[PDB]
């Protein structure tokens, strides 16, 4: 084993000394041992020559003396992957923190790992079906790109992570990889107890989603290799087992802020708004991995959060580049009476044509979306002049628009102890006759009450007729 | 009195429509000048302190 | 206090013997890290040289000094370490042109990436070739044909300009060069060599599943066949993604010193100064606006120069560029936006605000002009729509500030030329189909027709115009120009179709 | 110079534009050993551009119309290599991007533009 | 040549200090004048210095100090900014009877931006002095002058 001898200690930055022919490579893990800790990891940045590498460790440096033994691994910062990890708390470095014994994986892969090449990418975009009225014919998801879930807090941001990954499970056979980066404590421990009574996350049955440790209370180099870590898992189910795995980073601005912290200690200058200066390189390289190949997809549904309301920031115009759909969750529903509050006119997506979606999709996405515009611009013109001072056909679209806008918005499996109804999973089919139905006057004899909570077209039915009688 | 009064609403809506297109513009160049000081202020002490 | 090149590791090779392996065109690297690496030695190599690492990365050699020199890593960093052995080429930063790169998917260095074998090159021209003068060059004056109604008509392009596509995220900035090159496939499948104009798009800065879903709709429609693809995307490093608008300009300008046409599209050119910015900010050098460096603009201004038109000496050819810049909500005043619109002559300009209403491509006339479009362009588009830049521009002042006699006339016949003039996605028209629909608008034939029914007049009229006078199409589209007999017939024609 | 000089001649000077022979100073002053001044600039901003503008003016042998034109950078007035040129001529003026939008050809600005023969 | 024709350069000193020499000369163009002037108050004389203009000569000290191997501080200006500012105006000041009963005026003109007076040159020389006078543009246009 190559061993090497610690020189500097500088925070978070290490630097180790090695021999000549023996030196480590670049993105390199180093091995520490200490006291209560199992071994320190230490990934290896660049080489300042004279037999001499800088380092960044991915934990505490306190008490480390000047010539302490470093092991090197020979290779990467290597995590478990397969179906062990799933229903576990794992970490930056691959090891648990749920205190429920060790990860008997038969292999481990490493974290830094280059991206798929031009001849392996999918050269057509698919839709993927996510089972919700409002998102199967509204913004809908690309197969193997980024999702950005914009919303505040209580609108609805835990239990639309929640229903989609069962969703997916159920009706394509997928897994889940929750990679918290940047979370604080307290969210840490409440996603993993919430998870477990509602069947995502079973202990003694069969788990369905992996669950990735990743808070701010460590040093910069764990927060920054937090995404590398729950990508890498992910990855392995599409290209091994081949399934469409949806990853999740929350948030996504906790990522490009901890590689410019690292970035900044290291002797790099500062480029704009106090950002690092491979500001394109670093988000780009793990973008990219999360695409669709010949065995599978991997598609990201991180949460974009805006840097004191700028959308022209350089962490917000770095990573609306690469996001191929939006899930913005706006705070004029929830209380409304909408469940859950998603938007469908903010809530845009690159998919959503008529080259990809087919020729009847974009019909009834754009019949539907025209509908609720004009709704929503004259709400301050019908509270001034009533709702009897119109003409005939602006009479009829006003009383098409407030049941459509109920429709879409259909109970989850997971949220049946908040609501009360049952969880309704709409196809993709189903969603767009539906829809079409109610725009020609089908249904425009049907009550307003009838489509909410509910979803298809045979939902809309039985609910009309046993509400009168 | 009536006239007077059904004119009053539009004027007002008026105002009320171009101070909301004139507080997006202020707030695209107030966001673009912000993040410009931050990069000016760092800019300053990373001269100073590499001399 | 000190100072570098020999140090500890450089110092303990001179004292002994430093021969064996030639140093004037190897050398051992003593460091790397932030895309660079310090080689030991390279005393007999030039200045921007292509280098070979031991892993298989390419290198290129930047600054010579004593003792040591900077080469600039093409890849990852993890394929460099401390203690390898480099080699360099021989040549400079060069890479693969001819007539046989047409139908492949290359990259930044020109090796192919789509799976079809080796490109059967005809030369090898540097990524760095200085522009020509003003001897051989001369005026613009073959029109080029974009397929779009609102762009053949207000800005029209030309052989040898360089016409921008500013524009914000989601407006119609990758949409009108699309368009373009889609569009020259009924004069490339001819005979005429003269007509045709290859296509050159270099992808810099896009996603990975952006280059490989847009090379699959241009050949399905008969149009990857005589166009290079460039792919540069943003996960590879920022050596690669800077040198991708170097490397696309010497392959497309084989065609223009040789007798040929070409249409280069630099999507985007806010995408290759971030790239730029990033390993020169990595290198210790003083940054100016907007986090960038002093040859910000020197960059952007020396690959737009060569993209002109020949005289009758150098061999007759053009060179086309379309840039597309990516304006940070509609700022067209910014740092890489000012050098870009101050090195072209003319710019599209893509507003926000009315892409979003229905307005397909938003190209607004206010803004967007062109400098060489007015002689560049077909005789037969330009009778036909008489004051049709102005009319337009006037016509948006008044409907935003608005009953009167006269302005209710210039508000129906501004909406009806407005929504016949917006096409659909990947539907371009030729030049005949163009002057007939530009004709009836101007004229007031359209002013009668509803608002709604702007897009079944103009699908009716173009079928009606191909088989009920067929010699009024093909007169106008070979000859170019239509004098008295032309004007008399279209004019009949359209009066006649519009009461049925 | 050397027509009006030697030979005593109302030389016109063209330049377009003057903006041009401060920014390609501040590229090359990095590598020189020279510190960045404001804005990435060299430190010898006053006394490169006060150089050549002195020798470009009005003698007893003979007169010179210097007839130059300053590109604002990125739309601002308040940059270092346009506000040190206005302390060299004797009339500025200033094109506003507001007024070129509206359809004034050119766009002068009135309340921007000044000369010393406004008399 | 304006103050010849009106008999006025009889008594009046002019220090020739332009753009195109070196960076030392402009820089040391305010000690300078300072000193001939400060003869006639130390005797029994008045006089009357103009330093025009105070925002020439902060631009002219950066670019010494900066070519010197020195680390600079604020908007890419030395350490001693105001110093070298209040430093040169204290020194035109009203003696008493005993020293000889003259005195010396200081009169620096101050060129703004648009009339931003928030600057770092523009505040720095506005809270040493006994008073500034605004010269505005919006009224210079309209015919009110000064
Ligand atoms: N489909 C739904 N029907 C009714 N209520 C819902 C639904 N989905 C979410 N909610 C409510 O939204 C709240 C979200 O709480 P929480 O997860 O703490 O905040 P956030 O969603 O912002 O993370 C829950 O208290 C739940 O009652
Ligand atoms: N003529 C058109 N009709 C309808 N939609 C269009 C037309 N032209 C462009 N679009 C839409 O504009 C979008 C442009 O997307 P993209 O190229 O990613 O952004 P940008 O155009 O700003 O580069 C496309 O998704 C396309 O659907
Ligand atoms: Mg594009």
């Amino acid at each position: 084993p190559a061993s090497g001898k610690i020189r500097a200690v500088i925070g978070a930055v290490v630097d180790v000394q090695f021999e000549q022919g023996e030196l480590p490579a670049i993105l390199n893990a180093l091995t520490i041992d200490q006291g209560n800790n199992q071994k320190l990891v230490l990934e290896v940045a660049q080489h300042l020559g004279e037999n001499a590498v800088r380092a960044i460790a991915m934990d505490g440096t306190e008490g480390l003396v000047r010539g302490q033994t470093v092991v090197d691994t020979g290779a990467p910062i290597s995590v478990p992957v397969g179906r062990g990890t799933l229903g576990r708390i794992i970490n930056v470095v691959g090891e648990p923190i749920d205190e429920r014994g060790p990860i008997e994986c038969k292999q481990r892969n490493p974290i830094h790992a280059d991206p798929p090449s031009f001849v392996e990418q999918s050269t057509e975009a698919e839709v993927l079906e996510t089972g919700i009225k409002v998102v199967d014919l509204l913004a809908p998801y690309a197969r193997g790109g980024k999702i950005g879930l914009f919303g505040g807090a209580g609108v609805g941001k835990t239990v639309f992570i929640q229903e989609l990954i069962n969703n997916i499970a159920k009706a394509h056979g997928g897994f889940s990889v929750f990679t918290g980066v940047g979370e604080r404590t307290r969210e840490g421990n409440d996603l993993y107890r919430e998870m477990k009574e509602t069947g995502v996350i079973n202990l003694e049955g069969e788990s369905k989603v992996a669950l990735v440790f990743g808070q701010m209370n460590e040093p910069p180099g764990a927060r920054a290799r937090v995404a590398l870590t729950g990508l890498t898992i992910a990855e392995y189910f599409r290209d091994e087992e081949g399934q469409d795995v949806l990853l999740f980073v929350d948030n996504i601005f906790r990522f490009t802020q901890a590689g410019s912290e690292v970035s900044a200690l290291l002797g790099r200058i500062p480029s704009a708004v106090g950002y690092q200066p491979t500001l394109a390189t670093d988000m780009g390289l793990l973008q990219e991995r999360i695409t669709t190949t010949r065995k599978g997809s991997v598609t990201s549904v991180q949460a974009v959060y805006v840097p004191a309301d700028d959308l022209t920031d350089p962490a917000p115009a770095t990573t609306f580049a690469h996001l191929d759909a939006t899930t913005v969750l706006s705070r004029g529903i929830s209380e409304l009476g909408i469940y859950p509050a998603v938007d469908p006119l903010d809530s845009k997506s690159r998919l959503l044509d008529v080259s990809v979606v087919g020729q009847e999709h974009y019909d009834v996405a754009t019949g539907v979306q025209q509908t609720l515009q004009a709704y929503k611009s004259l709400q301050d013109i019908i509270a001034i002049l009533g709702m009897d001072e119109l003409s005939e056909q602006d009479k009829l679209t006003v009383e098409r628009a407030r049941k459509i806008q109920r429709f879409l918005s259909q109970p989850f499996a997971v949220a049946e102890v908040f609501t009360g109804i049952e969880g309704k999973l709409v196809r993709l089919k189903d969603t767009i006759a539906s829809f079409k139905a109610v725009l020609e006057g089908k249904y425009d004899h049907l009550p307003e009450n009838a489509f909410y909570m509910v979803g298809g077209i045979e939902d809309v039915v039985a609910k009309a007729e046993k509400i009168a009688a | 009195y009536a006239s007077e009064i059904s004119a009053r609403r539009n004027a007002m809506d008026n105002a009320s429509k171009n101070a909301g297109e004139m507080i997006n513009k202020y707030s695209i160049l107030y966001n673009r000048t912000r993040q410009a000081v931050i990069t000016n202020e760092l800019v300053d002490i990373i001269t100073g302190a590499s001399s | 206090k000190a100072a570098p090149t020999e140090v500890s590791s450089i110092l303990e090779s001179k004292i002994r013997v430093s021969d064996e392996a030639n140093l004037d065109e190897t050398g051992r690297v003593l460091s790397v890290g932030d895309g660079i690496a310090r080689v030991f030695g390279l005393n007999n190599c030039q200045a921007e040289e292509l280098v070979e690492f031991a892993s298989g990365v390419k290198g290129m050699a930047l600054n010579l000094e004593p003792g040591q020199v900077g080469i600039v890593l093409f890849g990852s960093d993890r394929e460099v370490k401390e203690g390898e052995i480099v080699k360099r080429t021989g040549k400079i930063v060069d890479v693969p042109i001819g007539p046989g790169m047409l139908g492949r998917v290359v990259d930044a260095l020109g090796n192919p990436i789509d799976g079809k074998g080796p490109i059967e090159a005809t030369g090898y021209a540097i990524a760095q070739l200085k522009a020509p003068g003003i001897l051989p060059r001369r005026s613009v004056f073959e029109p080029m044909q974009t397929g779009l109604k609102a762009v053949d008509a207000l800005v029209p392009i030309g052989r040898g300009q360089r016409e921008l596509i500013i524009g914000d995220r989601q407006t119609g900035k990758t949409a009108v060069a699309l368009d373009t090159i889609l569009n020259q496939k009924r004069w490339n499948d001819g005979n005429d060599e003269s007509k045709k104009l290859y296509c050159v798009y270099v992808a810099v800065g896009q996603k990975r599943s952006t280059v490989a879903q847009l090379v699959q709709t241009l050949e399905q429609n008969d149009a990857m066949k005589y166009s290079i693809v460039v792919a540069a995307t943003a996960s590879e490093a920022a050596p690669l993604q800077y040198l991708a608008p170097f490397t696309a300009c010497a392959i497309a300008e084989w065609f223009r010193d040789n007798g040929k046409h070409a249409l280069i599209v630099y999507d985007d050119l806010s995408k290759q100064a971030v790239a730029y910015r990033q390993l020169s900010l990595l290198l210790r050098r003083p940054p100016g606006r907007e986090a960038y460096p002093g040859d910000v603009f020197y960059l952007h201004s020396r690959l737009l120069e060569r993209a002109a038109k020949m005289s009758d000496a150098n061999g007759g050819g053009s060179l086309t560029a379309l840039p597309v810049i990516e304006t940070q909500g509609g700022d067209v005043s910014a740092y890489i936006p000012t050098n870009v619109i101050s090195i072209t002559d003319g710019q599209i300009f893509l507003e926000a605000e009315l892409f979003y209403k229905g307005i397909r491509p938003a190209i607004n006339v206010g803004l967007s002009v062109s400098r060489v479009g007015s002689a560049a362009q077909v005789k037969a588009m330009k009778q036909v729509a008489g004051s049709l830049k102005l009319f337009l521009a006037q016509y948006r002042e008044v409907a935003a500030f608005a009953l009167d006699a006269s302005t209710k006339q210039t508000l129906s016949r501004g909406e009806r030329l407005t929504q016949l003039l917006k096409q659909k996605q990947y539907s371009p028209q030729a030049s005949e189909e163009q002057v007939p629909v530009i004709y009836a608008g101007v004229n007031g034939f359209l002013d009668n027709i509803p608002i709604e029914r702007i897009p079944e007049f103009e699908e009716q009229f173009i079928a009606y115009l191909k088989a009920n006078e067929g010699d009024i199409l093909e007169a106008i589209r070979t000859k170019g120009e239509l004098s008295s007999e032309l004007l008399d017939k279209l004019k009949s024609a359209t009066e006649t179709f519009v009461a049925t």
